RNA sequence: CUCGCCGAUCAAGCAGUUUUAUCCGGUAAAGCCAAUGACUAGAGGCACCUAUUCUCAAACUUUAAAUGGGUAAGAGGCCCGGCUCGCUGGCGCUGGAGCCGGGCGUGGAAUGCGACGCGCCUAGUGGGCCAUUUUUGGUA
RNA sequence: GGCGGUACACCUGUCAAACGGUAACGCAGGUGUCCUAAGGCGAGCUCAGGGGGGACAGAAACCUCCCGUAGAGCAGAAGGG
RNA sequence: GCUUACGGCCAUACCACCCUGGAAAUGCCCGAUCUCAUCUGAACUCGGAAGUAAAGCAGGGUCGGGCCUGGUUAGUACUUGGAUGGGAGACCGCCUGGGAAUACCAGGUGCUGUAAGCUA
């Protein structure tokens, strides 16, 4: 069998970008996304990225540069304790959460706090913020899903909600959102409010305590040690959601000195690396 | 045929038997090495060479020619099994033969093929023992009269059909650095991985 | 009766008989190609200054 | 006779460097073209909108127009005897910021602030470019290279 | 170690009728009593006259079970073999297969409505960690050290199943 | 609606046409069984003489025209059909879309299809009108 | 005809030329143990397979000259303040462009030259031939 | 000159001598069409080939694993992508 | 130093095999009620937190392949300009300037921007 992977190989062989070998950036995507029109002359296309992990959610506002793009505004997942939630961080309701922590924190910093709240009270429908004359416009920015499936109901349109709700001016559609029942083509509001304060999360948690409380403890375990019952979702979201909008800023941790320990090895120097050849020799010609 | 005074000289570009030059006829010579070709490089340490002295190009039919006559001296005064010749020409500028005849449309359909040789590249080589080199020298000698222009029989210092002077190949196969395969030998150097080294040792 | 087909024998010599002029450069380039949505805002920038 | 097609001998021009095809580094769509500046022409093959013409790819202009996509530039073309300045419209790919102009505005900074130094200090520092002046008079010391004789070597075939 | 359980991932079968019509239909059901779920057709790719087939032909059934499905219906396809197959079996890279010729002796009595039909077992077997390879986001390679072997495959068939390996 | 096309031929050289080919001839196409070209004097063109035998019913047709002439060559195209019931007065035919047609007109093949042995006609499309020639079995 | 004539009292600008600086190319050579295509010979591992070997490309190329092509070498510059816009927009400067005012000659490479400047009318010609080098068809 | 050919309107590679241009009845070729999608857009997917396997099943049917820089495909000539 | 999000340059980053590592984080992993989703909850989407390093990932190893850089090849090959230079010719030498490429040899193997967190 003739061998695939020869000098000849590697030669002609041209490697991707290194973020397309790692499967985390869609460069096809990209350039559509992030590249601003030649007629604007440094004007900054600011974009929301929202990212997934298996216990965190990640929501960031960038616009792109040629020494690579800043990060105007991060907010994460985990702060959502600080305000209230501290079970389920990863969850529809928790996206609605960062995604709102992320536009109250970009207004703050902006001065854009007092105009352009959004909805205080979550109603599911279709809103968008409008521009007031005499003032400072309301800040535009996109979606950013990334390698995630666009499908009605993605977390990724959870923190989009959340950001329009939070002042922030993103142009979408409730194509996209919970709720959208696409035979009739129409957007049933009331859904979509269930899955943003996290009633959909209750009636599971009363479908297994009703039915077989073994499995409801498996499920819910962090959800029982903590205090929280399939009564009080409603609840603490909302109260969640009016903690986010009174103290957004986010302080940075201390910086705590370090004496810089190492613990992995160093790369053999070119005299260690010789001098061990040269003991494999002579150990190989003792033993003949 | 046309006479090789016609297509002596190097004139037009490299025109070779591809897929756009089609119909070219066979060469005059398919068998470039004689002798005993299947002898290792210790066997035959002598080494000759047919050095051409001028820049033209050299027919089939020649190398055809000159192979058999220096390879018929060679068998007659050292053994079939005594030599190996390695024509180092291959015929691969297809000469044009015009129409058989005004000029309407006068490019020509292929002819044969003719091996275009530069001033000092070797036409033919020859290895053999170390006392058969008055006969090499001879039977290279006889064959430049197959030849147009001016050709050269020099003796050359590498180690047979190798590329490695006869001063030096001694001490490379005692610090195991050629190992020989058939006619010629592997250069090994130092650095690759040491699992191919320790085979050797 | 074939001819002359093609040649650029002497034209060399007719090209640098009266020089080859580079392209008038003058000051205040013209302002035909550019953006219309530029331009309509451009001359709003003038009838209000 | 030739064809006159607009991508006749442009196999070699329009392709892409060895090991470096794919698609376009996000770079050069990142790079802001202001009106007045000097750019350099180089046709792409992988985008095959707004490609300038082959008797462009390697000449210089300047920008006299900025669209979405793509920037008007003045080059001036050859054509016989005459040299004419032609308003093209080439997509950002296929350009790229000339250094022909840097080397000047950096010599221009540096004679900005050695006037104002001079002026100063009461010095007389020339400002003005010079080329390349003969070898002043120096000594060459023997004291530990001492002239190696040379002499032709042996022919050799 | 304990996150290198031999374990089954998938079980395909499939049952390539010579060609389309009312008898590759009746093969579809045939894969609805034993799966459970709805088969596709898979159409032929290139035109043979030696075969009697087209392209775009829908030639052959197939389907796929991934839980404890997999785990029910390839046991009831062992009991034909009697639990033991051949050495050769096996491919290079774990996972193995093997067919019968009637589905009879497969939990399902033979009517004279439908026609007897033998479909081809073929488990894919695996371990905690593939679906590295196939998530699309920080898509990985599984590494040596983790992938199955031809001798990791047939201990664990001889272990779970106390299979015999004939050789 | 689509009727049909415009085209519905297309002109070329007249030394061009070939033996055993077909043209058109006083407006109706030809076969072609003969081709013969002659000069006409010392430097004398090529007088390219032609003669065809009609392929529709008889009445062969003759014209001469210079080499380096243009006369018009019809579009020969001939599709195949399955055989219904002649019964009555039109052949019948069915296409590829399962529906009959009924225009046609031979006696060895309307009393055929009542005695079995069914077969596939070639209907030859052209300039006038359609016609069916050959038959072959399967 | 518009100027310069007075020489860098002046702004200059220009060039079949160099210098400095920055881009463009795929020819000569080279390579094929690198891809496509052609090609000779042994050797190793159980016809292929691996590592080598001889010889080539105008419609092949990793690499790649020499000669050569474009551009930049200042007041039409550099820097600063204010104003205008329906374009742009988190951000009366957020970009952008226009407008107005002020500050600053050590005209900020070599050599040469009045600008071969701005127009108008315009005859003849539209069979060429030869040489050094490059080169196509052809035995020539 | 005639006959033949179209080098008469166009396209690809080369000739063409590393910008562009550059001839011959120079070379290897292509065109007078095709497509309601083979146009536009979004999403998902990875091809040619090779290896190990798997009832009938074989060198060619289908299922499945592994390698696979594109060596496939992109209506047509060729080049580029 | 490390772990993530978004990147810039796009192999000094890739490829094969081996070894070591989980503080945070990451990954695997545990489920199919809801949203969504396929022949199949494998994938995709969604809900979750019993286990903690098998793999991903990260850091090392290889007289590793590749890639990158330098030396050398060589002032060689080729080339601008010149001669009433040589030679039957093919072609070659010299004068005036520019000046490569493989093989071979050696060294190196990701750098870095913005934001957040952890001191294995
Ligand atoms: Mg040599
Ligand atoms: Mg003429
Ligand atoms: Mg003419
Ligand atoms: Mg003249
Ligand atoms: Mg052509
Ligand atoms: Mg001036
Ligand atoms: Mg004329
Ligand atoms: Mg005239
Ligand atoms: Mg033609
Ligand atoms: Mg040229
Ligand atoms: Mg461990
Ligand atoms: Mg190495
Ligand atoms: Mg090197």
């Amino acid at each position: 069998v003739k061998v695939v992977k020869n000098k000849s190989y590697f030669k002609r062989y041209q490697v991707k970008f290194r973020r397309r070998r790692e499967g985390k950036t869609d460069y096809f995507a990209r350039k559509r996304l992030v590249i601003q029109d030649k007629n604007k002359y440094n004007t900054p296309k600011y974009r929301m990225i929202v990212r997934f992990s298996n216990r965190d959610i990640v929501c960031q506002i960038a616009y792109a540069k040629i020494e690579g793009d800043m990060i105007v505004c991060a907010a994460y997942s985990h702060e959502l304790p600080k305000y209230g939630i501290s079970v389920g961080l990863t969850n529809y309701a928790a996206a609605y959460c960062t995604g709102l922590l992320l536009a109250r924190r970009l207004l703050n910093k902006f001065g854009l706090d007092k105009v352009y709240d959004g909805q205080v009270e979550i109603t599911g429908d279709e809103f968008n913020v409008e521009s007031i004359d005499g003032q400072p416009g309301a800040f535009t920015c996109y979606l950013d899903a990334g390698l995630a499936r666009t499908t009605t109901g993605n977390k990724v349109f959870g923190a989009l909600k959340g950001a329009v709700d939070g002042g922030l001016s993103i142009p979408h559609s409730t194509k996209r959102f919970p709720g959208y029942d696409v035979e009739s083509k129409e957007f049933n509001a009331e859904v979509h409010r269930k899955h943003i304060l996290g009633l959909n999360i209750a009636e599971y948690m009363r479908l297994l305590m009703e039915e077989d409380e073994e499995c409801y403890k498996k499920q819910f375990s962090r959800f029982i040690k903590n205090g929280v019952t399939a009564d009080s979702m409603e609840e603490m979201y909302k109260k969640a959601h009016a903690a986010i909008r009174e103290n957004p800023v986010h302080e940075k941790k201390p910086k705590r000195e370090v004496k810089k320990k190492r613990w992995n090895r160093a790369k053999l120097t070119l005299a260690q690396r010789k001098d061990r050849v040269a003991q494999k020799k002579a150990s190989f010609l003792r033993a003949q | 045929r046309r006479p090789a005074r016609c297509y002596r000289y190097c004139k037009n570009k490299p025109y070779p038997k591809s897929r756009f030059c089609r119909g070219v006829p066979d060469p005059k010579i398919r068998i470039f090495d004689l002798g005993r070709k299947k002898a290792k490089v210790d066997e035959f340490p002598l080494c000759a060479h047919m050095v051409s002295d001028e820049y033209e190009q050299l027919s089939s039919e020649a190398l055809e020619a000159a192979r058999i006559c220096a390879n018929k001296y060679m068998v007659k005064t050292c053994g079939k099994d005594g030599f190996h010749i390695r024509v180092r020409l291959h015929p691969f500028h297809v000469i044009r033969i015009n129409k058989m005849l005004g000029m309407r449309g006068a490019f020509g359909k292929p002819q044969g093929t003719v091996a275009r040789v530069h001033i000092g590249q070797v036409i033919m080589s020859v290895r053999t023992k170390a006392q058969n080199k008055e006969h090499v020298i001879e039977a290279l000698r006889r064959a430049k009269f197959k030849f147009p222009g001016r050709q050269k029989i020099h003796v050359s210092k590498k180690y047979g059909f190798t590329k490695f002077n006869t001063c030096d190949f001694d001490n490379m196969l005692a610090e195991k650095r050629l190992i020989p395969d058939g006619c010629g030998v592997k250069y090994i150097p130092s650095r690759g991985p040491l699992s191919r080294w320790k085979a050797l040792h | 009766a074939k001819s002359k087909n093609h040649t650029t024998h002497n034209q060399s010599r007719k090209w640098h008989r009266n020089g080859i002029k580079k392209p008038r450069s003058q000051r205040y380039e013209s302002l035909k190609g550019v953006d219309p949505k530029f331009l309509r805002n451009m001359r709003f920038a003038k009838k209000h200054n | 006779t030739n064809t006159r097609g607009k991508r006749r001998g442009t196999r070699y021009m329009f392709a892409r460097p060895f090991r470096k095809h794919g698609p376009i580094p996000l770079s050069t769509y990142m790079r802001i073209y202001k009106k007045g500046d000097i750019v350099d022409i180089k046709g792409t093959g992988t985008i095959q909108k707004g490609m300038p013409h082959k008797c462009y790819h390697g000449k210089t202009g300047r920008v006299y127009n900025v669209t979405q996509h793509a920037v008007g530039i003045i080059v001036n073309k050859q054509v016989k005897g005459k040299i004419l300045a032609k308003r093209i419209n080439v997509r950002i790919e296929h350009i790229k910021h000339s250094k022909s102009r840097d080397s000047f505005l950096q010599r221009v900074k540096e004679n900005e602030k050695k006037k104002v130094e001079a002026k100063k200090e009461g010095t007389w520092i020339e400002l003005k470019r010079q080329p390349a002046a003969p070898r002043p008079a120096h000594f060459v010391s023997t004291k530990n290279n001492k002239p190696q004789l040379l002499e032709p070597i042996p022919y050799e075939f | 170690n304990p996150m290198r359980e031999l374990r089954i991932r998938k079980l395909c079968l499939n049952i390539c009728v010579g060609e389309s019509g009312d008898r590759l239909t009746r093969a579809a059901k045939v894969l609805e009593q034993l799966t459970g779920q709805t088969p596709v057709f898979s159409k032929a790719r290139y035109t043979v006259r030696s075969f009697g087939i087209r392209r775009n032909e829908k030639i052959a059934v197939h389907c796929t079970v991934r839980g404890a499905k997999a785990e029910e219906i390839l046991e009831k396809g062992l009991k034909v073999r009697e639990y033991e197959l051949r050495k050769n079996n096996f491919s290079d890279t774990g996972n193995f297969g093997f067919g019968i010729q009637e589905h009879i002796d497969l939990g399902i009595k033979y009517d004279p409505s439908i026609g007897i039909y033998g479909l081809d077992f073929y488990v894919v077997l695996g371990r905690p960690g593939f679906s590295i390879a196939d998530k699309k986001r920080k898509t990985g390679r599984i590494g040596a050290k983790h992938r199955i072997r031809k001798e990791e495959a047939m201990r664990w068939f001889q272990q779970k199943y106390d299979g015999i390996i004939l050789p | 609606s689509g009727d049909a096309g415009a085209s519905a031929t297309y002109p070329m050289q007249c030394s061009a046409l070939r033996k055993n080919g077909f043209v058109v001839l006083k407006g109706r196409p030809c076969k072609i069984v003969e081709m013969s070209t002659s000069k006409t004097g010392k430097h004398g063109h090529a007088k390219v003489h032609l003669v065809g035998i009609d392929i529709f019913t008889n009445k062969k047709y003759e014209d001469i025209c210079p080499s380096t002439h243009n006369m018009d060559v019809p579009n020969i195209k001939r599709n195949d059909y399955q055989l219904v019931d002649i019964s009555e007065g039109f052949l019948s035919l069915m296409m590829d879309n399962g529906d009959v047609r009924e225009d046609l007109r031979g006696k060895e093949i309307e009393n055929k299809f009542a005695a079995g042995e069914e077969m596939l006609v070639t209907v030859l499309s052209a300039m006038g009108e359609e016609s069916a020639v050959a038959l072959k079995p399967m």
